[PDB]
């Protein structure tokens, strides 16, 4: 309604306006990095390795930036109670460069891990299926708004 | 011109007041404990979840210097 | 396919009928020709022969 767009509007919202600052591209290569080497550290063979990386980073973005409704302090009467946090960047303003750079991670993170276990085809159908079902689909333009049961 | 207010005196002051390499040897050991300290979240955190913290850090440094060499 | 998108606002919603006649009411027209200034004017009319 108008007052909501007036609210929506009166503020910028701090819970989202993070994510065009200085180092946020950057953070997200380094933690994978870090996932990378820890999983090394463990010292299992390197299938396994690469595979518990892209589970782990995928499952993690999905339950911060898509799971949880709302914000974590008040900001307005309600505002954006509606709302995950992927839907709040930009003030919800699709395929901006930060979403294009975040969609983008997934697909070449599933590109350089490909090659080490393309021999088994168990768990190259398992980590295309988690990656295209979880990192590519809820971040579409489709998607957005899109409440089911 | 006299107040009420008293003063505290300089760490340097200090130690010239209270007076060979151990000294050099204690002040590398604090300053690498500091840097170590403050540059992660344990201010931040409860006795419990500090403790967890600094064994995972030690688990992951140890395990690290054993596959080095 | 991705990367060649170009960031639009999602579509707002269409007007509804209450709304769409509240928003005709409130619309004032002019008359169809100017009264104001006919009396000051007018006497081109009286001075016809
Ligand atoms: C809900 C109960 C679920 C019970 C299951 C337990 C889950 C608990 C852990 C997850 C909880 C997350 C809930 C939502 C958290 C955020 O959204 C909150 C609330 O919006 N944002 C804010 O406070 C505003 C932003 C605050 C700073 C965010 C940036 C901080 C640094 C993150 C940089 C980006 C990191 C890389 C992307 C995610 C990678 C995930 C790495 C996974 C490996 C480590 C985790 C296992």
């Amino acid at each position: 309604t108008f007052e909501d767009e007036n609210d929506q509007q009166m503020l910028p919202n701090m819970n989202a306006t993070w994510v065009d600052q200085r180092g946020a591209w950057l953070i997200h290569i380094v933690v994978i990095v870090l996932l990378r080497l820890f999983y090394s550290l463990f010292g299992s063979t390197p299938k396994w390795t690469w595979t518990l990386t892209n589970m782990t980073y995928i499952i993690g973005f999905y339950i911060m930036f898509h799971l949880v409704k709302g914000t974590p302090f008040d900001f307005n009467g309600g505002a954006y109670d509606n709302l995950t946090m992927w839907e709040q960047i930009n003030d919800e303003t699709l395929y901006t460069p930060t979403r294009k750079f975040l969609l983008i991670v997934p697909i070449v993170l599933f590109l350089i891990s490909n090659q080490y276990y393309r021999n088994d085809m168990t768990l190259f159908l398992s980590n295309l299926a988690v990656t295209v079902l979880i990192g590519v689909v809820p971040k579409l333009g489709i998607t957005h708004r899109l409440r089911i049961s | 011109h006299k107040s009420s207010m008293v003063y505290i005196p300089t760490t340097k002051e200090a130690k010239r007041r209270n007076g060979g390499i151990l000294n050099t040897i204690e002040e590398v050991v604090e300053k690498l404990y500091w840097t170590y300290y403050i540059h992660l979240p344990f201010y931040l955190m409860a006795s419990f979840d500090s403790f967890f913290l600094h064994v995972f850090f030690l688990t992951i440094f140890s395990l690290s210097f054993f596959g080095i060499l | 396919i991705l990367l060649t998108r170009k960031s639009y606002k999602p579509p707002k919603r269409p007007l509804t009928e209450q709304e769409i006649d509240e928003l005709c009411d409130e619309w004032v027209p002019e008359p169809l020709v100017d009264p104001s200034a006919t009396d000051e004017q007018s006497w081109r009319v009286a001075k016809t022969p």
